[PDB]
């Protein structure tokens, strides 16, 4: 959960800042990884 | 506002309480005020649209459980917060598929002390009547069912009965407001007369007198009273009359007197029942004092006991008792008789 | 005034013991308590003798107790709202909120005009899903080309129907009148629809206010009911509930002669409620006449046993269909629920009691119905039992 | 014969889901301790799609809108019976759904009509059977049914009295007291029902 979801969130926000879609896929992946890992994702 | 409307599932009541508390950095305060305004408008849009598949709002579904706390907080009248809470109560009551508005109405009526809180209840009913139908019968049914069950303890019971009496009396006072509201508290209250009659016999005096006032002013059903209903009402009324005459004296008797006069005026059978039961209870061995009516062995024996019995035995069951005594103020007797005779006249 | 005059003349203040003063004070207390009007207790309270006999605090307690007997209470009635014009969306939302809450046709027209002005069209007729109109009317209302007129007509119709449901008959009359005068300008079909709705609303008002009080109809409402029964306009949408209510209204006020003579045959053939009303009026009016009562009672028996009997054995309540009669059993029950005439209800009760006794209860008019019946096995007697139990419950609710 | 255990398999997999959710380390430590039985069962009973989803890891409210609307707006006995039968037939397949119809069918328990009242009582009992927590919510309507004037309602309330008394057990005192009072003044004899209910409650609470 921890480092992987943190890096996914970092990539999503970095792409969002570049644009001023990756974000939808990032959200989907975070939702899928929330099962067995939602608490770590919330902490991140 | 979209996220808080369509996302909150379990912490919705705590989140809303925190947000309202923040909206009780001044710029943050006005931002939260704008947030709550847009949230209420968005919920109004969601509940009222497309009419047909049903919209689903998880925020309101979560808040459905916390309807009692929301009603309680609305009654405390925290300046401008109760506007938001009352409007949210209206929205939630319209939103719920079983139409949970009568539950909120019952909670408001039971917990309302002052006439301002009663005004809050009337405002909620006025808001909901344009959308929903038949709120008052269901609300009265649910509240009385809670009263008869162990729940809804006697303080809130007396408060509910007093509030319902206030509403019925207000509707009878034919101003512009009762006509505009179109509530018909009298009819709905009359529908549950068989349920209200036992409350006249309640052990708690405050509940008893609240029910007595409500019965005194509440209109009987338009058609008529059933013989079982009429007999129950007359017996409860005469019992409350005599009990309140014993307790508070003549001053605390007006409600029962009004109830019994109305019951006598309903029909000749009602008149005969009221007169017969009233005089029978007046002449009963109980309540006759209200109107000047009238009404260690072996060890000690060994202590007293020289070695002969002397007396052959005890005639009957020994000595007679210390005899019966009575005492009551004659002024109180006179005015109790005056109250009874005035009711009879 | 004379009572207090006598009390003052006879008390002889400060020349009598405390006993006499106490007796007089108690008498004044109790006689003021006996009074029902606040002004009378106030004016006896105002007298000098009453003031001097009683201490201040007890007198204040007494007058406060008297005043709290029938307290004056004022309650706010306007629905709670919060008007923040921070933007256009919030203004649209507030106007929609006012539209939902309002039941006044003029304010509704103003709000709709403003909303259509500040938006393109937005199809405001769908802004509230609690506004339900019958589908037969919904088909023609939404066909109006003009957006504002369509939305206004739909809103007025829906609000009028809801106010009729919640017995807010005055506001319902206002809304229906406004919608009628609106639709007269550009459509006769909607005009006839509003006329039928107005007749239904007037029947409800008469049965609510003037009903259960004994006063007869104004004699113009009866003519409108007869006209709606006999109009037979072919190209108009309609609801059978209006025909139900009209026939029930005619039966409630003992208009037996019309129902048994003047109704046209084609109305009997088309509408079943009119046929049933004809049968009930005929069998009620002809009771002293033995042969006519027997004949009409036999006809009524045939139609109702056709209603109760079922095709194929199977429970009639489970399906709600397949009944051999001219009307659903639930429809017959609901139509009877609209009736309040004691004699008609007695006839129905006697009929169902006889039918229940076929396969013992006694009713006063049980001897008129035929004894032997054909298709005995076809009658679903469990449905008949449920029906007679519900009917006796309803009739006891109509006259305990 | 895994097909007859479909409900058991669903319940067990849900319990495993909750186990991995609340306490992941202990659940994992159990799974590794018994890895090969799970692998063999998955290979043999490949039709357990949820089990394969677990290996991979290694709605309801909307359906009941028209039913609830029809139940709320229904007047005639036919409509009430129809909607109650539709709820009853599928609730055996999906017991969880009855939690939504609680408040709506509480009013049906006081209905004068016999058939709908009986069916509503059975559905309410099944609902609170699945969820004992909501049983205390049915206390006012049940007490009203016991004390109502309609004698059929009081009779059926007595009929279901032992079951609901076993359900509640904190208001079973007042509930049985109400039952005895209506037996004492109303001429019905609830001695049998009160006896069975009290027997079970005593055999639980102080025996």
């Amino acid at each position: 959960p921890g480092t992987i979801i943190s890096r996914v969130l970092s990539c999503g926000l970095k792409d969002f800042c570049v644009h001023g879609k990756i974000a939808s896929v990032v959200g989907i992946l975070g939702h899928l990884a929330s099962r067995h890992g939602d608490s770590i994702r919330r902490e991140l | 506002v979209h996220l808080v409307s369509q996302a909150s599932g379990a912490g919705a009541y705590r989140l809303l309480q925190f947000l309202v508390d923040t909206a009780m950095p001044d710029t943050v305060r006005e931002a939260c005020d704008r947030l709550i305004q847009l949230l209420l408008l968005h919920l109004q849009k969601l509940v009222h649209h497309r009419g047909p598949p049903p919209r689903l709002v998880p925020f309101l579904d979560a808040l459905k459980n916390h309807v009692g706390e929301l009603c309680g907080e609305t009654l405390r009248l925290e300046r401008k917060r109760f506007l938001w809470q009352h409007q949210l109560l209206g929205l939630l009551s319209v939103y719920t598929r079983p139409s949970c508005g009568p539950e909120a109405l019952g909670h408001l009526l039971s917990r309302a002390r002052s006439p301002e809180e009663l005004s809050l209840a009337t405002q909620l009913y006025a808001g909901l009547v344009v959308s929903l139908s038949g709120l008052l019968p269901l609300a009265f049914r649910s509240c009385l069912a809670r009263v008869h069950a162990g729940t809804l303890q006697p303080p809130f019971t007396a408060r509910f009965l007093r509030n319902l009496a206030l509403l019925v009396g207000w509707e009878q006072q034919g101003g512009e407001g009762p006509a505009a509201l179109g509530a018909h508290f009298g009819e709905s209250a009359s529908a549950h007369l068989s349920d209200l009659a036992p409350l006249l016999l309640h052990p708690e005096e405050e509940v008893a007198e609240a029910a007595a006032s409500l019965l005194a002013i509440c209109p009987f059903p338009s058609e008529a009273l059933s013989p079982s209903q009429l007999l129950g009402l007359v017996r409860a009324g005469v019992h409350r009359f005599f009990a309140s005459l014993r307790l508070h004296g003549p001053p605390g008797v007006a409600s029962a007197c009004q109830l019994l006069t109305r019951l006598s005026q309903t029909s000749p059978a009602g008149l005969k029942a009221v007169l017969q039961l009233l005089v029978e209870g007046a002449l009963h061995r109980g309540n006759t004092e209200l109107f000047g009516g009238q009404v260690a062995s072996l060890l000690d024996t060994n202590r007293r006991h020289i070695w002969s019995v002397f007396h052959a035995g005890v005639i009957g069951r020994g000595l007679k008792p210390p005899k019966f005594v009575q005492s009551r103020n004659q002024q109180e007797v006179i005015y109790n008789t005056q109250s009874l005779l005035s009711l009879l006249v | 005034d004379f009572l207090l005059e006598v009390c003052s003349r006879s008390v002889n203040l400060e020349k009598a013991s405390e006993s006499l003063k106490g007796n007089m004070a108690a008498f004044l207390k109790n006689v003021c308590l006996g009074l029902e009007d606040l002004q009378y207790v106030f004016m006896i309270s105002s007298h000098e003798l009453f003031i001097t006999l009683l201490k201040d605090e007890e007198r204040k307690l007494l007058v406060d107790q008297m005043r709290k007997r029938s307290p004056r209470v004022n309650l706010c009635i306007k629905p709670v709202t919060s008007f923040y014009p921070a933007s256009a969306s919030v203004n649209i939302g507030q106007l929609e909120h006012q539209l939902i809450l309002s039941v006044d046709p003029w304010r509704i027209r103003q709000i709709l005009i403003e909303l259509h002005g500040m938006t393109s069209e937005r199809q405001f007729w769908t802004v509230s899903n609690k506004w339900e109109v019958p589908s037969v009317y919904s088909g023609v209302i939404l066909g109006i080309k003009d957006n504002l007129t369509r939305d206004l007509v739909y809103i007025l119709m829906a609000k009028g129907l809801h106010c009729s449901t919640v017995k807010d008959f005055s506001h319902a009359k206002q809304l229906f009148a406004a919608c009628l005068e609106l639709v007269t300008e550009f459509s006769p079909k909607l005009r006839q629809v509003m006329l039928n709705e107005m007749l239904l609303l007037d029947i409800h008002t008469h049965e609510a206010g003037t009903g259960q009080a004994g006063e007869r109809p104004p004699s113009d409402l009866i003519s409108r009911v007869r006209g709606y029964l006999e109009m037979r306009l072919p190209d108009i949408p309609l609801r059978q509930v209006i025909a139900e209510e009209c026939v029930a209204f005619m039966l409630n006020w003992r208009e037996n002669e019309y129902l048994t003579l003047q109704v046209p045959a084609f109305l009997l053939q088309s509408n079943p409620y009119v046929k049933l009303g004809q049968l009930l009026a005929a069998t009620c009016k002809e009771l002293p006449g033995p042969k006519e009562s027997r004949r009409t009672a036999k006809d009524l028996w045939e139609v109702v046993v056709q209603i109760c009997s079922v095709s194929s054995r199977v429970s009639l309540i489970k399906q709600r269909e397949s009944t051999l009669g001219i009307m659903y059993r639930s429809e017959l029950l609901s139509f009877i629920k609209k009736l309040r005439e004691p004699l008609v209800l007695t006839i129905i009760l006697s009929l169902f009691v006889k039918l229940h006794n076929v396969r013992d209860i006694t009713a006063e008019h049980i001897s008129i119905w035929p004894s032997s019946i054909p298709n005995l096995q076809s009658v679903d007697f469990e449905a008949v039992a449920i029906t007679v139990k519900e009917l006796v419950r309803y009739t006891l609710s109509i006259n305990p | 014969s895994s097909r007859h255990l479909a409900a058991f398999i669903n319940k067990f997999v849900q319990f495993i889901h909750k186990y991995i959710t609340y306490n992941a380390p202990a659940a994992i430590s159990f799974l590794q301790k018994h890895a090969d039985p799970l692998h063999d069962l998955s290979f043999d009973n490949s039709d357990l799609v949820m089990l394969k989803s677990l290996l991979a890891g290694l709605l309801t409210a909307a359906e009941m809108a028209p039913y609830m609307k029809r139940l709320s707006r229904g007047q005639t006995v036919e409509d009430l019976l129809e909607v109650l039968s539709d709820i009853d037939e599928m609730s055996r397949r999906r017991p969880e759904i009855l939690s939504f119809f609680s408040t709506n069918l509480q009013r049906l328990m006081s209905s004068a009509e016999e058939c709908c009242r009986n069916l509503a009582f059975s559905l309410a009992l099944r609902s609170m059977q699945n969820s004992p927590s909501i049983a205390a919510a049915f206390l006012p309507t049940f007490m009203y049914c016991l004390g109502s004037q309609d004698f059929e309602v009081v009779q059926t309330a007595l009929r279901n009295l032992p079951e609901y008394a076993l359900l509640c057990q904190e208001h079973a005192a007042v509930l049985l007291h109400r039952a005895f009072l209506v037996g004492m003044y109303g001429q019905m004899d609830p001695s049998a029902q009160i006896s069975e209910a009290l027997r079970i409650l005593h055999m639980e609470a102080v025996m």
